[PDB]
C-alpha cells in the first residue's frame, strides 16, 4: 500500500498506487471503474477489502533554459505535482528545481504558469519571480485639476503582419 | 517634428539591423511552414507498421497479394500524413487570410487616409502609416502623436461672467494661477477666453464647479472706436 | 478571450503503461510529436490572446481613496480590497455563474495546463484599465497619463457624438441616477439570469465535451478484441498482440487527430474573438469609438471591462 | 538523457535551444514491485472429464 506497484488482481493487470478506499462497494460488486471507465478500484479476492487504484506518473515535465549562446543552466518544472523525487522550491505551477525564487517582480521573460515567469539575470543564474504587471503609477484625480501636455514627441511604431 | 521623425526612422533602422527578432511575426510563419514541410517529408521514412517504409522495397520483396496489403498500409499512413498536413496548412492559411484582411484594413485606413480607431494603427493618436515590403508579409511604419511631458493645471467646467455659464467650443479651460485660458486637451497653448471661443447655455446656478472670470469681447474695442 | 489549455500526452494517452505500444508508435513516427507540438502551440496562442486582450498598457493605475466622479457609483465595477482575491461585485457573478472530471482526464493523459495569467491578475488588469478610464480617460493609452475630471471627460465624449456638452452639466444629477439604475439592473440580471454568460458557457461546454469524447474513445474497441492494452498484452502473443494494439493505436490516433483538428478550429475562432475583444478594449474602453453598434446599441461613450472565466465581459456605456 | 538541456535538444532535434520554456516528456514513476493477489483455490479443474 501507498506505493506504485504493478498489480495483477483477478486477472486484471496494470500499474498504479494501492491505497485504502473510502468508497463503499456492495457485497456483490467487485470491480470498480472511474468516469473514464478505466480501472478505479478492486476487491482483494482473498481478504475482502477495497483498494483504490491510482495510475502512476503524476503530472508532466518541462524544461526552462535560456539561449544556449548565453548559458547552459536549466530548471526542471513538474506540472501540478509537489516535489517528490528531486535547489528544491515550489510554486503555483508545481515543483520547480534549478530556479531561485525571488520576491522582486520583473517583466516576464520565460513563462512558467499561474502568473509565474522566469528569467536569466544576475554570476548569473535562472530565477523564479511573480510576473510583473508594469510600473505602478497613481494618477492624481481632482475636479479642479487637469493635465494639458506641454510638449509632444512624434514617434514611429514598427508593426509586422503576415 | 521633422527632426523627431528622422530620429525615429533612424532608430527603427538600427533596431531592425541589430535586433532580428523584430520580424519574429513573419519568422514564426516561415518556421511553421518549414517544420510542416519537413515533417511531411520525413513521414515517408516511417514504416507505419509495414515491413519497410520504401514503396520500391515492398514492391521488390513480396508477392502481388502480400505487396498489396503492405502498400495499402503504406498508402493509408501516407494519406493520413497528407491529410494532417493539408489540415494544418488550411488552418494556417485561414489565420493568414484573416491577418491579410486586417492588414488591408490597416493600409486603407492608416496609410491612405486618417484612422480614428484607437490603437488600430498603433499606440497614440495616429497621423499616417508607411507600409514596407517584407517576405511573406508586410511591415507598417506607424506615425503617431504621443504626448511627452505634462504639467498639472487648475481647470473649471465653465466661466461665470454675467450670470450665464460659458462653455468651451473646443478644448478645455485651464489656469496657471494668474488668469483662465483656453487650450486643447492634447496640447498646451493658452488662448484668451472670448465669445468666439465659447457659447452661452444655462446659467451659473446649474453648472457645478463653475468659476467667475471676465470674458473678452472682440467688439468692445471696435464699438468704443 | 482564452480557451481551456489542454496538453494531451500522445504517448500516455494511447500507450499509457505499455512499452510495445510505444514501440509501435515509433513506427508511425512523427504524428505523436506533431500533435503534442500542435497542442503546445494552441496553449501558447491562448496565452498570447490573453496578453494581447487584457494587457493594453505598460502601467497599473489605482483609484484614489476619496472618490468624487459627479454622481456615478463605480463600487460595483471597481475591485474590493477586502475580498481574499481582488475583484468587483459584478465579477463575483461572472466567476460564480460559469462552471472529478479533471482528475479522470489527468489520469488518462489529458494535462490541464494552468493559464499563464491568473484570475487575480486578470482582475488587476481590469482594475488598472478602469482606473485609467476613470481618471485619465482616453489619455493613458495614447501616451503619458493626463489627469482629467470625469465630468469633462463625459463632456468631450458627448461632443464627439454630436451632443453639445452643455447637456451634461445640466443633467449631471439625473445622469448619475440613470447610470446607477443601469448598473443595478445589470447586477440583478446577472444574479438572477445565469444564461447571461452563455457565450462563455458555450466555450466551456465545447471544451468539456471534446475532452470527454477524447477520454471515452479510449474505452472503444476500435475493431480490437478489447479496448485495454494490458488485456491484449496478457492475452495474445507478440504477433497477434501487436496487430490488436495496432488496431487500437489506429483508432485512438484517428480520434486524437480529429480532436486536435477541432480544437485548432476552435482556437482559430477564439483567436478571432480575442482580436475583436482587443479591438473593443482599445476603442470602446480606452478611447471613444464612432463605429455604429460596434460598442453596442446607441452612441457609444465609454466601456468598463469586467473579468470572466476564459473570457471578458464589457460594460458599454451608450447614449 | 544526460540533463534537461540535452533532453530539450533531443525533443527539438536541434542543438540550438531558443530562450523559452519547452515540454519534453512526462514525469515517470517506475513500479517498485510486482504484486499478485488471486483467489485461494486448492482444487484442480476436472480435465480428466
Amino acid at each position: 500500500k501507498n506505493k506504485c506497484v504493478n498489480f495483477n488482481f483477478n486477472g486484471l493487470t496494470g500499474t498504479g498506487v494501492l491505497t485504502e478506499s473510502n468508497k463503499k462497494f456492495l457485497p456483490f460488486q467487485q470491480f470498480g471503474r472511474d468516469i473514464a471507465d478505466t480501472t478505479d478500484a478492486v476487491r482483494d479476492p482473498q481478504t475482502l477489502e477495497i483498494l483504490d487504484i491510482t495510475p502512476c506518473s503524476f503530472g508532466g515535465v518541462s524544461v526552462i533554459t535560456p539561449g544556449t549562446n548565453t548559458s547552459n543552466q536549466v530548471a526542471v518544472l513538474y506540472q501540478d505535482v509537489n516535489c517528490t523525487e528531486v535547489n528544491v522550491f515550489q510554486t503555483r505551477a508545481g515543483c520547480l528545481i534549478g530556479a531561485e525564487h525571488v520576491n522582486n517582480s520583473y517583466e516576464c521573460d520565460i513563462p512558467i504558469g499561474a502568473g509565474i515567469c522566469a528569467s536569466y539575470q544576475t554570476s548569473q543564474s535562472i530565477i523564479a519571480y511573480t510576473m510583473s504587471l508594469g510600473a505602478e503609477n497613481s494618477v492624481a484625480y481632482s475636479n479642479n485639476s487637469i493635465a494639458i501636455p506641454t510638449n509632444f514627441t512624434i514617434s514611429v511604431t514598427t508593426e509586422i503582419l503576415p | 517634428i521633422a527632426n523627431q521623425f528622422n530620429s525615429a526612422i533612424g532608430k527603427i533602422q538600427d533596431s531592425l539591423s541589430s535586433t532580428a527578432s523584430a520580424l519574429g511575426k513573419l519568422q514564426d510563419v516561415v518556421n511553421q511552414n518549414a517544420q510542416a514541410l519537413n515533417t511531411l517529408v520525413k513521414q515517408l521514412s516511417s514504416n507505419f507498421g509495414a515491413i519497410s517504409s520504401v514503396l520500391n522495397d515492398i514492391l521488390s520483396r513480396l508477392d502481388p497479394p502480400e505487396a498489396e496489403v503492405q502498400i495499402d498500409r503504406l498508402i493509408t499512413g501516407r494519406l493520413q500524413s497528407l491529410q494532417t498536413y493539408v489540415t494544418q496548412q488550411l488552418i494556417r492559411a485561414a489565420e493568414i487570410r484573416a491577418s491579410a484582411n486586417l492588414a488591408a484594413t490597416k493600409m486603407s485606413e492608416c496609410v491612405l487616409g486618417q484612422s480614428k480607431r484607437v490603437d488600430f494603427c498603433g499606440k497614440g493618436y495616429h497621423l499616417m502609416s508607411f507600409p514596407q515590403s517584407a517576405p511573406h508579409g508586410v511591415v507598417f511604419l506607424h506615425v503617431t502623436y504621443v504626448p511627452a511631458q505634462e504639467k498639472n493645471f487648475t481647470t473649471a467646467p465653465a466661466i461665470c461672467h454675467d450670470g450665464k455659464a460659458h462653455f468651451p467650443r473646443e478644448g478645455v479651460f485651464v489656469s496657471n494661477g494668474t488668469h483662465w485660458f483656453v487650450t486643447q486637451r492634447n496640447f498646451y497653448e493658452p488662448q484668451i477666453i472670448t465669445t468666439d471661443n465659447t457659447f452661452v447655455s444655462g446659467n451659473c446656478d446649474v453648472v457645478i464647479g463653475i468659476v467667475n472670470n471676465t470674458v473678452y469681447d472682440p467688439l468692445q474695442p471696435e464699438l468704443d472706436s | 478571450v482564452s480557451m481551456t489549455k489542454t496538453s494531451v500526452d500522445c504517448t500516455m494517452y494511447i500507450c499509457g503503461d505499455s512499452t510495445e505500444c510505444s514501440n509501435l508508435l515509433l513506427q508511425y513516427g512523427s504524428f505523436c510529436t506533431q500533435l503534442n507540438r500542435a497542442l503546445t502551440g494552441i496553449a501558447v496562442e491562448q496565452d498570447k490572446n490573453t496578453q494581447e486582450v487584457f494587457a493594453q498598457v505598460k502601467q497599473i493605475y489605482k483609484t484614489p481613496p476619496i472618490k468624487d466622479f459627479g454622481g456615478f457609483n463605480f463600487s460595483q465595477i471597481l475591485p474590493d480590497p477586502s475580498k481574499p482575491s481582488k475583484r468587483s461585485f459584478i465579477e463575483d457573478l461572472l466567476f460564480n455563474k460559469v462552471t472529478d472530471l479533471i482528475c479522470a482526464q489527468k489520469f488518462n493523459g489529458l494535462t490541464v495546463l494552468p493559464p499563464l495569467l491568473t484570475d487575480e491578475m486578470i482582475a488587476q488588469y481590469t482594475s488598472a484599465l478602469l482606473a485609467g478610464t476613470i481618471t485619465s480617460g482616453w489619455t493613458f493609452g495614447a501616451g503619458a497619463a493626463l489627469q482629467i475630471p470625469f465630468a469633462m471627460q463625459m463632456a468631450y465624449r458627448f461632443n464627439g457624438i454630436g451632443v453639445t456638452q452643455n447637456v451634461l452639466y445640466e443633467n449631471q444629477k439625473l445622469i448619475a441616477n440613470q447610470f446607477n439604475s443601469a448598473i443595478g439592473k445589470i447586477q440583478d440580471s446577472l444574479s438572477s439570469t445565469a444564461s447571461a454568460l452563455g457565450k462563455l458557457q458555450d466555450v466551456v461546454n465545447q471544451n468539456a465535451q471534446a475532452l470527454n469524447t477524447l477520454v471515452k474513445q479510449l474505452s472503444s474497441n476500435f475493431g480490437a478484441i478489447s479496448s485495454v492494452l494490458n488485456d491484449i498484452l496478457s492475452r495474445l502473443d507478440p504477433p497477434e498482440a501487436e496487430v490488436q494494439i495496432d488496431r487500437l493505436i489506429t483508432g485512438r490516433l484517428q480520434s486524437l487527430q480529429t480532436y486536435v483538428t477541432q480544437q485548432l478550429i476552435r482556437a482559430a475562432e477564439i483567436r478571432a474573438s480575442a482580436n475583436l475583444a482587443a479591438t473593443k478594449m482599445s476603442e470602446c474602453v480606452l478611447g471613444q469609438s464612432k463605429r455604429v453598434d460596434f460598442c453596442g446599441k446607441g452612441y457609444h461613450l465609454m466601456s468598463f471591462p469586467q473579468s470572466a472565466p476564459h473570457g471578458v465581459v464589457f460594460l458599454h456605456v451608450t447614449y | 538523457a544526460l540533463d534537461p538541456l540535452s533532453e530539450t535538444k533531443c525533443t527539438l532535434k536541434s542543438f540550438t535551444v531558443e530562450k523559452g520554456i519547452y515540454q519534453t516528456s512526462n514525469f515517470r514513476v517506475q513500479p517498485t514491485e510486482s504484486i499478485v493477489r488471486f483467489p485461494n483455490i486448492t482444487n484442480l479443474c476436472p480435465f480428466g472429464e
